[PDB]
């Protein structure tokens, strides 16, 4: 189990990559769509004003 | 001088030959499991690093 455990602290340490980039990139995807439409209605918002 | 007391000894013998006999099981269940754990403990391990 001692040489189970120090293969299994580098597993985790790899997990902890692995969720941080499935993470990271449903957070970042959804706010530059939000973003992106966001500046679309805004550009769009400036000329019907004009 | 008596045969009822050489039949007394002679189950003596029998007993001492299954002594050795349960002697010799419970030395191969030893490292049967010795062997067994060995194996198992390998594989956990490389469960891990697959």
């Amino acid at each position: 189990q001692s040489e189970a455990e120090k293969a299994r602290k580098e597993l985790l340490e790899l997990e902890a990559l692995s969720m941080a980039v499935e993470s990271t990139g449903t957070a970042k995807a959804e706010a530059e769509s939000r973003a992106e439409a966001a500046r679309i209605e805004g550009e769009g918002s400036v000329l019907q004003a004009k | 001088v008596d045969q009822r007391t050489r039949d007394a000894l002679q189950r003596s013998v029998q007993l001492a030959i299954e002594i050795t006999t349960n002697s010799q099981e419970a030395a191969a269940k030893h490292e049967a499991q010795r062997l067994e754990q060995e194996a198992r403990g390998r594989l956990e391990r490389q469960k891990i690093l697959d």
